[PDB]
């Protein structure tokens, strides 16, 4: 099962580039797309090496980079341009689709901060559900007239994208000043590319459990509505050190409340005899709170680092606190609704997200059923 | 003698390899293999799926999708059976020696 | 003549079905059937 990526706007093409650098570094792949001398299945992302990239100004500098051999501002205008090149761009997708053995998903790297890609992102997801109804789509959207373009794409992402990994630049810059002391764009993305790289540690390296993209998502997302995730990455030393440093709100990449499911990926060679002990100490101290209705647990799996390149770890969670972020956005909309052909699509968009904000607040009650 | 007997096993006959290889196949540690063997067999479900023309060949189709193996160790995986099923349950008896 | 062409049909088609009946009953000798019929024909 092969995976293919799409990068839109200025943001998606930037972080996706460094995502291609860091991933190409994990394997023994020279910048010139040639294997050097110097186990790891490199066929899911690379096709004989050629990466399955689809890039939609900065592209000129991208080819000017040493990795050349590796291949308006409104929302409606971003949606219009996507319609003007409907068939022209789509041929690239189809020829890459069936030319591949068995497509599994569609990784989408894009921003919703008022860019032409933000609309461009809204269009592709509509058609991706039109043509291929049996193909999962994952999107690593990133959060910041900015209220407008933000709340609109949320209307499409809640019914087309079967998964989503949110990344807000606000909580990122807090990490930038504190533990890197920058006071730039190419500076914060250094850590962002790290999150995505380790996010697919269980895919590029074979393991027992979770050997496919449906193996990770099916456990966390309980319903096609509550389909929002957050990430964590602690190394910036035993197992009880990792999981305890992950649950802190100082590390989460997000600006009652409880968890639904957690996933912790350990990449080190740590002694696996103590992984159950760390699970006991986290329970007894009661450092995290779960749902009361159904039995919700925390899962951990192991894998191995790139031998070419120390204990790392990733935390993936579905927290109902993500509802607060939306409330920050939609509140700005009502304020911009009273201050400034039909303006009816903006109505149903505001309408459908307010159903989602109702769906989260209802999950925290012991009687969420019915 | 004993120290030379045990050493003869590792550095010449790769006893350390056989263990870390049978685990790749029997205990289903290597993904993309069990997720490709079981996925094939489960696509069918009697007289079919029991002759040596399908189950003795589904393995030779499975190892290609393993991306790990195809070595002298990888052979000798006799995907045989030990019972003839007649006809919703959770049982499908089949060995792998 | 017109009564002989149809006579060859019932005679040849019956002989062909005897082949795939014996070519199938075995433990390649099985991939030959996939070469004889490709459209699911001769599924009798
Ligand atoms: N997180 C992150 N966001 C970025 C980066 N570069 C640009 N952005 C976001 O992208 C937005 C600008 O979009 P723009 O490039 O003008 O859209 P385009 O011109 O249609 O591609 C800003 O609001 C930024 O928040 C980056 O390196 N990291």
């Amino acid at each position: 099962r092969e995976i293919i990526t799409l990068q839109l706007g200025q943001c998606g093409n930037q972080i996706g580039f460094e995502f291609w650098k860091q991933l190409c570094a994990e394997h023994g792949i020279s910048p010139e797309a040639i294997v050097e001398e110097f186990t790891d299945r490199k066929d899911v992302f690379f096709y004989q090496y050629i990466p399955r990239a689809v890039l939609l100004r900065v592209i000129h500098s991208i080819l000017n980079s040493p990795y050349a051999k590796l291949y308006g501002n409104n929302w409606a205008s971003g949606f219009s341009q996507g319609e003007k090149i409907h068939e022209d761009i789509f041929d690239i997708i189809d020829r890459e689709a069936d030319g591949s053995d068995s497509l599994e998903g569609f990784v989408l790297c894009h921003s919703i901060a008022g860019g032409t890609g933000s609309g461009l992102g809204s269009y592709l997801l509509e058609r991706l559900n039109d043509r291929y109804p049996k193909k999962l789509v994952q999107t690593y959207s990133v959060f910041p007239v900015q209220p407008y373009n933000s709340l609109l794409t949320l209307k499409r992402l809640t019914q087309n994208a079967d998964c989503l990994v949110v990344l807000d630049n606000t909580a990122l810059n807090r990490i930038a000043t504190d533990r890197l002391h920058i006071q730039s764009f190419s500076q914060i993305n250094q850590l962002v590319s790290t999150i995505m790289s380790a996010s697919t540690t269980t895919l590029r390296y074979p393991g027992y459990m979770n050997n496919d993209l449906i193996g990770l998502i099916a456990s966390l997302i309980p319903t096609p509505r509550l389909h929002f995730l957050m990430t964590g990455y602690t190394p910036l030393t035993t197992v009880l050190d990792v999981m305890r440093r992950l649950l802190q709100p100082k590390n989460v990449m997000v600006s009652n409340h409880c968890y639904i499911a957690i996933l912790n990926i350990i990449q080190g060679e740590v002694d696996p005899t103590q992984v159950h002990k760390s699970l006991q100490r986290i329970r007894e101290r009661k450092l995290a709170n779960f749902i009361p209705w159904g039995p919700a647990s925390i899962q951990v799996a192991l894998s191995r680092k790139s031998p070419y390149l120390r204990v790392s770890g990733l935390m993936m969670a579905n927290h109902t606190s993500i509802s607060s972020l939306f409330e920050r956005t939609c509140r700005q909309y009502d304020k911009l609704r009273k201050r400034e052909d039909n303006f009816d699509e903006m109505d149903t968009s505001r309408e459908i997200v307010q159903q989602l904000i109702d769906e989260y607040h209802a999950a925290t009650r012991p009687d969420y059923i019915s | 003698v004993n120290k030379a007997a045990v050493d003869y096993f590792f550095v010449e006959l790769h006893l350390e390899a056989h263990y870390e290889a049978l685990r790749h196949f029997l205990l289903m540690e290597d993904g993309e293999f069990a997720q490709s063997l079981s996925d094939l067999l489960f696509e069918k479900l009697p007289g079919e799926l029991l002759n040596p023309l399908v189950l003795n060949s589904v393995l030779s189709k499975a190892l290609q999708c393993s991306l790990h193996g195809d070595t002298p160790h990888a052979s000798n995986l006799s995907l045989a059976l030990k019972y003839l099923p007649e006809v919703p349950d959770v049982l499908s008896c089949l060995e792998l020696r | 003549f017109e009564a002989t062409i149809n006579k060859f049909d019932k005679n040849f088609s019956a002989h062909l079905l005897d082949l795939l009946a014996r070519l199938s009953i075995y433990s390649g000798m099985a991939s030959v059937i996939s070469r004889l019929d490709f459209n699911g024909f001769y599924t009798e």
